[PDB]
C-alpha cells in the first residue's frame, strides 16, 4: 500500500472553514440519515461569505472610530446599517451591541436655535 | 426598608433607558407599567430557563438555559455562547 | 481536561484574509461564533424539512441551495449560492 | 444662576446613551429580582452571573424596543409625552397580550 | 325619500360580515393577480385551485388583521378614520418593514 | 381596458374587509396602500411558494408549497391539508 | 390495480367527538382542521423535545421530555390537566402489563 | 408457544388515539436515535385532551 500523503477538504476546496467538522455536526442532531458531500461543503462556503462580509463591515465602522481592534459595537452598527443583514437578524439581540443614534426629526431642537453666523 | 425589591428598578435607569429609546418626555404613571411588563417578561423567561433547569436535574441556572428560554420566545440573543 | 470546539481560528483567518491590520475582541468572537451557530441550525433544519416534504431521505446540496434561496434576500443569496456552486465545483474538480 | 431650557439636557442624554453600550440597570436589585422571582417557582435555586448579565441585555434591548414603539405611538397621536396607553398598544400590536 | 344616518349601514355590514366566513374578494381577479406575479418569476407555471383558495384565505386574514391594528391606532390618535399612516404605523410595529 | 389587473382587488371589497376589520370610516388614500401593502406579502409568499415548487421540480403549484411558504412567514394556515 | 393509501386522525377524532357529544357531526373541512392541528402541535412537541436532548447530551427521549415540552409548550392549567393525563396514561400502561 | 390474543397498547391505556401510529411518526422524521415507549403515551394522552377540550 502506498498511503498518500494526507489533504482536508478545504484545501482542496480552497476554503478555510473546516468541512469535516460541518460535515460531523450535520451528521450529529438528527438532521437527515445521510448527508451528500458537496452539502457541507456549500454550506461552509456560505458561512464563510458571511463571515467576511460582517468582519468587513465592522471593520470599516472600527476605522471610522479610529480603532484597531473590532468589538461588539462595531458588529452591531454593521448589522443595523445593512438592509439585508437587518432583515436576517432583525429580531436578534446583540449582547453589548446598543441602539443605533437614530432620533426623530420631530423632537430635535427648532430651526430657531440662535447661531446663524 | 426594602419594597418588593422591583423597586430597585427605579425611574432614572428607567428613564435612562427610554432616552436610549429616543424618548424626550414621560408621564409619571410609566414607571409602573414599564415594572409590570418587565415582570411578565422577566416571569416567563425564568420559567422556561427554570424547566429547562429541572429538566438536567440542575441546581444552578446556566446561560445556556437563558439562551433556549430566549429563544422560544423569539428573542434570540448573541454573545453568550451557543 | 475536557474540549470544547469553536469556529474562532477560521474567523481569525477569514479577518486577516479581509482585513491584515485590525484585532477583534473575544466577545465579539463570540457574538460571530453565535452567529455562525444560529444560521447554521436555520439552514439545517430547513433542508430536513424540505426534504421531509419531498419524501427524500438525503440532504444534498440542491436542498442547501433551496434553503438558502428561501432564507436569504436578493444579492445576498445570489452571491452566496454562487460561491456555494463554485466551491463544490472545485471540490469535483480536484479528486 | 444660569439655566438650560427644557430638552436640551434630554437631548444630550440621549445622545449620550445612544452612543454607549453599557447597561443602565444596577447589577444587584436585578439579581435580587430575578432571585425572588425564581424562587417564587422553585425554591434555593442559583444563578450563573453570566446568566444574569443575558437576563439583563435581554430586559433592556426588549425596554427600549417598547418604549420606541410607544414613542411612534405618541408622535402618531401628536404628542411628545408618553402615556400608558401608548405601551398597552404597542404591547398589543406585538401580540404580547399578558 | 326615507334616509339613514351615516354608520347606521355601515354597522351593519359589519355586524354581517363578522357573523359569517365567506370571501369577500372575487375568485377571478385574484387568480389572474397571482398568475401574473408568479409570471414574473417562473412562465407558464401553472396553479392547483386549492393553492389559490388558500392563498386568499391567508391574504383576507392578513388583511383584516391589519385593518384591525390600524383601527387602534386610529382610535388611539382619537380618530375613526384610518389613514396610511396608520397601516404603516402597524406594519411597522410588527416588522413588515417592506 | 386593463390596468395591470392589481385594480380588481377593487374598493369595495377592501370596504368589506376593512368593516370585518371593524372599520367604520375610511380615507380614500387607504386602498393603494392596502394594494401595495398586499403585494408585497403576496410576492413574498409566492416567492416562497415557487422555491419549494422548484425543489420538487414540479410545474405546477400545490396547496402544500403555500402552506409551506406561509408557516415559515409564521401565518400558519389551517385547513388544507398537513 | 393501482392504488395509494392516504391517512389521517379523522376516525380518532370522530371518537372523541362521539363520546364527549354523541348527537354532533363534523364536516370534512373541520376534521381536516383537526387533523392540521394535531399534525402541527405534534411536529412542535417532538422538534421541543428532540431540542432538549441534543442540550442535554442525551441520545433517548422519554415521556419527561415530553412532560417538560409540554410544560414549555402550554400555559398553565392546560399544560397540568394535559400532564395529570398523560401520567394517568403511562401508570395505566406501565401496570397492564 | 401460545401467542396470545392481539391487545393494542391504546386499549391497555385506556386511550382513543393510536399509539402505534405516533410511535411510527416518531421514529419517522428524525427527531431523536431512539424513543421510549412512555413518549408517544404521553403525547397521545395530551393530544386526547386537547381534542376533547376543543371539541
Amino acid at each position: 500500500k502506498a498511503r498518500a500523503k494526507a489533504k482536508t477538504r478545504s484545501s482542496r476546496a480552497g476554503l478555510q472553514f473546516p468541512v469535516g467538522r460541518v460535515h460531523r455536526l450535520l451528521r450529529k442532531g438528527n438532521y437527515s440519515e445521510r448527508v451528500g458531500a458537496g452539502a457541507p461543503v456549500y454550506l461552509a462556503a456560505v458561512l464563510e461569505y458571511l463571515t467576511a462580509e460582517i468582519l468587513e463591515l465592522a471593520g470599516n465602522a472600527a476605522r471610522d472610530n479610529k480603532k484597531t481592534r473590532i468589538i461588539p459595537r462595531h458588529l452591531q452598527l454593521a448589522i443595523r446599517n445593512d438592509e439585508e443583514l437587518n432583515k436576517l437578524l432583525g429580531r436578534v439581540t446583540i449582547a453589548q451591541g446598543g441602539v443605533l443614534p437614530n432620533i426623530q426629526a420631530v423632537l430635535l431642537p427648532k430651526k430657531t436655535e440662535s447661531h446663524h453666523k | 426598608v426594602l419594597r418588593d425589591n422591583i423597586q430597585g428598578i427605579t425611574k432614572p435607569a428607567i428613564r435612562r433607558l427610554a432616552r436610549r429609546g429616543g424618548v424626550k418626555r414621560i408621564s409619571g404613571l410609566i414607571y409602573e407599567e414599564t415594572r409590570g411588563v418587565l415582570k411578565v417578561f422577566l416571569e416567563n423567561v425564568i420559567r422556561d430557563a427554570v424547566t429547562y433547569t429541572e429538566h438536567a436535574k440542575r441546581k444552578t441556572v446556566t446561560a445556556m438555559d437563558v439562551v433556549y428560554a430566549l429563544k422560544r420566545q423569539g428573542r434570540t440573543l448573541y454573545g453568550f455562547g451557543g | 481536561r475536557s474540549r470544547k470546539e469553536s469556529y474562532s481560528i477560521y474567523v481569525y483567518k477569514v479577518l486577516k484574509q479581509v482585513h491584515p491590520d485590525t484585532g477583534i475582541s473575544s466577545k465579539a468572537m463570540g457574538i460571530m461564533n453565535s452567529f455562525v451557530n444560529d444560521i447554521f441550525e436555520r439552514i439545517a433544519g430547513e433542508a430536513s424539512r424540505l426534504a421531509h416534504y419531498n419524501k427524500r431521505s438525503t440532504i444534498t446540496s440542491r436542498e442547501i441551495q433551496t434553503a438558502v434561496r428561501l432564507l436569504l434576500p436578493g444579492e445576498l443569496a445570489k452571491h452566496a449560492v454562487s460561491e456555494g456552486t463554485k466551491a463544490v465545483t472545485k471540490y469535483t474538480s480536484a479528486k | 444662576p444660569h439655566r438650560y431650557r427644557p430638552g436640551t439636557v434630554a437631548l444630550r442624554e440621549i445622545r449620550r446613551y445612544q452612543k454607549s453600550t453599557e447597561l443602565l440597570i444596577r447589577k444587584l436589585p436585578f439579581q435580587r429580582l430575578v432571585r425572588e422571582i425564581a424562587q417564587d417557582f422553585k425554591t434555593d435555586l442559583r444563578f450563573q452571573s453570566s446568566a444574569v448579565m443575558a437576563l439583563q441585555e435581554a430586559c433592556e434591548a426588549y425596554l427600549v424596543g417598547l418604549f420606541e414603539d410607544t414613542n411612534l405611538c405618541a408622535i402618531h397621536a401628536k404628542r411628545v409625552t408618553i402615556m400608558p396607553k401608548d405601551i398597552q398598544l404597542a404591547r398589543r400590536i406585538r401580540g404580547e397580550r399578558a
